[PDB]
């Protein structure tokens, strides 16, 4: 998670960067305790079940937009950012995180490296991504690869300057897509210390049962995870 | 030349229905952001609705739910389905072009009269 | 050159662990992908061009009697094109890396003091990356089984220094990769070695794994010690059902002998007349 | 809601004199999302300035906008007889599409 949030420079909103996060354990308790995000909105997921729920895959979408344009990142809400650059599904089960970064993404002479899609031919279908810099034909005259009237470049640069106001400051936005289709994405789950000489209920790598958990002086092969007896009942398990 | 020509106004009883129709010449409305702005007699401009080139339509709460905006690609003419009329809806209704790049309106139409009286 | 590959005693290769579960002095039978024992393949490398594209099918046991690292990697996918997302295996001098992307596939890629660094040309559209640990009387032996079970790709390895000798060797899990995509075709490629060119002496095996059942015996530590096909012979069926290698002298029920439905015949009363 | 407040409501000046109008927003506007208009009796509003600094096409250079945050101001270097009419300022919010207009300023011939 740190590499996405604490990255040096993000990709622009039109070409937002999609990172597949899988085969790891989530620690969302840090994000709530972070208290460094200007926007912290979770629509389809509530914090009570968020930290202890399993999903097939989670993707890290991150980009940089302006303060006034943070609010368009919402299911149902549309506009110049939510229609041509990145549209959330109206059934957005996930979270929206944004924070101010006028310190990094603002140059004195003008940070013109973060761009958007201002004017796109149509609206976008779900899971559609317009990275085409195709010159717009805003009339009848075909654009022969050259700029001019009715021939405009579909990408315009943000006027990121430190002197700009709150709404024009660069607000770094990270969206973690929650979806479920195999559960390689989980949360902390709290690894509770074990007990000895007591039959209790345990969760060993997704295995549950009742029986006394005592010391054992057997050496089993490292690759094998757990064993069974003649009657196929589990008799031992390896703690990570 | 680029100009808009509003039509479809007139006298309407309260609770009646109308459909304003302003055509565009020299500009393709389907590719642009487009809004309706009215002017109550002796009052300031009140924004009615905006339709995105992406198709999303938003309204002010004073007119939300009663009206419906639409667009015909075959004729380059705007629509604003007028319904459930009350007395203070009487205003001169302008449809005018939104420049994009957020917050500017340059090309206005001449204006058409809408009167809501018994 | 098209040539029907010769066949010899494959003995008891390809036996692998079903999962990560320990068993002790017990016998478990599994209905999974397995290759026939004493079955029908021994290749050769002897201008001369042999690049056979064997479809993956339901299971392939790809061993390698290899020395001095001629065999480098295989090409995996459904159509092996940039239209789909493909799978590739390479083992460079540094590590072992597996990727998922859409690159350019050279039809005949090979290797050529070296100051020529031509390994790739461009990278257009990638969606994810993966990195793993570096994997690296016949003295050298390397066994590999390819499976795509519910979209999971698994590789199993074993190296035991030793008429081809008859013996037993379990295959040890290393990496399970949840690719989540179908695999139906693959092909093996080699590398060019220079000391007027010499080709190394090596041979590779290709069998095929189909759904059957085995009888896996585990020692007191948990190592696969022996394996028998369920439908090799009546002796194999006996041991399979009775759940023991040491089957005593006796008569045992095995199964029921069906009859084969030869064809279907249907007869009705009907009327026929050539009507003009 | 970002309410626009204009000042003054009436500004009587002679031709050739400098007119100055102030349109203050109830909240700090995001770097001058302000549109400026000319509206004459019986005529539709005519845009002059977008971004509170950039003049539109066909707009005399005597008009010049200025402002940031909450305060935004017009300066008319020379008042001409065709310039005397009712004037409205306009802003845009994003989460609602708030096209809030100012109360207005009537500039008269003095
Ligand atoms: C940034 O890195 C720190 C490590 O010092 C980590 O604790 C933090 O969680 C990272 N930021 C976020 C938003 O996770």
């Amino acid at each position: 998670f740190d590499e996405v949030f604490n990255a040096t420079r993000f990709a622009s909103v039109y070409a937002w960067n999609r990172k597949r996060i899988s085969n790891c354990v989530a620690d969302y308790s840090v994000l709530y305790n972070l208290a460094p995000f200007f926007t912290f909105k979770c629509y389809g997921v509530s914090p009570t079940k968020l930290n202890d729920l399993c999903f097939t895959n989670v993707y890290a979408d991150s980009f940089v937009i302006r303060g006034d344009e943070v609010r368009q990142i919402a299911p149902g809400q549309t506009g110049n950012i939510a229609d041509y650059n990145y549209k959330l599904p109206d059934d957005f089960t996930g979270c929206v995180i944004a924070w101010n970064s006028n310190k990094l993404d603002s140059k004195v002479s003008g940070n013109y490296n973060y761009l958007y899609r201002l004017f796109r031919k149509s609206n976008l279908k779900p899971f559609e991504r317009d990275i085409s810099t195709e010159i717009y034909q805003a009339g009848n005259k075909p654009c022969n690869g050259v700029a001019g009237f009715n021939c405009y470049f579909p990408l315009r640069s943000y006027s990121f300057r430190p002197t700009y106001g709150v709404g024009h400051q660069p607000y770094r936005v990270v969206v973690l897509s929650f979806e479920l289709l195999p559960a390689t994405v989980c949360g902390p789950k709290k690894s509770t210390n074990l007990v000895k000489n007591k039959c209790v209920n345990f969760n060993f790598n997704g295995l549950k049962g009742t029986g006394v958990l005592t010391e054992s002086n057997k050496k089993f092969l490292p690759f094998q995870q757990f064993g069974r007896d003649i009657a196929d009942t589990t008799d031992a398990v390896r703690d990570p | 030349e680029v100009q808009l020509v509003e039509s479809g106004g007139g006298l309407i009883q309260p609770g009646g229905s109308l459909r304003l129709s302003c055509a565009a010449s020299g500009v393709t409305v389907s590719s642009n952001y487009m809004s309706w702005v009215r002017q109550a007699p002796g009052k300031g401009l009140e924004w009615i609705s905006l339709i995105y080139s992406g198709g999303s339509t938003y309204y002010a709460d004073s007119v939300k739910g009663r009206f419906t905006i639409s667009r015909d690609n075959s004729k380059n003419t705007l629509y604003l389905q007028m319904n459930s009329l009350r007395a203070e809806d009487t205003a001169v209704y302008y449809c005018a072009r939104e420049l994009d790049i957020v917050g500017a309106t340059d090309i206005w139409g001449q204006g058409t009269m809408v009167t809501v009286s018994s | 050159t098209q040539l029907p590959p010769a066949y010899t005693n494959s003995f008891t290769r390809g036996v692998y662990y079903p999962d990560k579960v320990f068993r002790s002095s017990v016998l478990h039978s599994t209905q999974d992908l397995f290759l026939p024992f004493f079955s029908n393949t021994w290749f050769h490398v002897i201008k001369r061009f042999d690049n056979p594209v064997l479809p993956f099918n339901d299971g392939v046991y790809f061993a390698s009697i290899e020395k001095s690292n001629i065999i480098r990697g295989w090409i995996f996918g459904t159509t092996l094109d940039s239209k789909t997302q493909s799978l590739l295996i390479v083992n460079n001098a540094t590590n072992v890396v597996i990727k998922v992307c859409e690159f350019q596939f050279c039809n005949d890629p090979f290797l050529d003091m070296e100051s020529e660094f031509r390994v790739y040309s461009s990278a257009n559209n990638c969606t994810f990356e993966y990195v793993s640990q570096p994997f690296l009387n016949f003295k050298n032996l390397r066994e590999f089984v390819f499976k795509n079970i519910d979209g999971y790709f698994k590789i199993y390895s074993k190296h035991t220094p030793i008429d081809l000798p008859q013996g037993f060797s379990a295959l040890e899990p290393l990496v399970d990769l949840p690719i989540g995509i179908n695999i139906t075709r693959f092909q093996t490629l080699l590398a060019l070695h220079r000391s007027g060119w010499t080709a190394g002496a090596a041979a590779y095996y290709v069998g095929y794994l189909q759904p059957r059942t085995f009888l896996l015996k585990y020692n007191e530590n948990g190592t696969i010690t022996d394996a028998v096909d369920c439908a090799l012979d009546p002796l194999s069926e006996t041991k399979c059902t009775l759940k023991s290698f040491t089957v005593e002298k006796g008569i045992y029920q095995t199964s029921n002998f069906r009859v084969q439905p030869t064809e279907s015949i249907v007869r009705f009363p009907n009327i026929t007349n050539l009507c003009p | 809601e970002i309410v626009l407040t204009q000042s003054p409501g009436t500004l009587s000046l002679s031709p050739g004199e400098r007119a100055t109008l102030s349109c203050r927003a109830s909240q700090s506007v995001s770097s001058s999302y302000l549109a400026w208009y000319q509206q004459k009796p019986g005529q539709a509003p005519r845009l002059l300035i977008y971004g509170a600094s950039s003049r539109a096409t066909g707009i005399p250079d005597r008009f010049s906008g200025s402002g940031s945050g909450t305060d935004f101001t017009l300066t008319i270097s020379r008042l001409e007889p065709e310039d005397f009419a009712i004037y409205y300022c306009q802003q845009y919010g994003v989460s609602p599409p708030e096209f809030t207009f100012g109360p207005g300023t009537k500039v008269e011939i003095k």
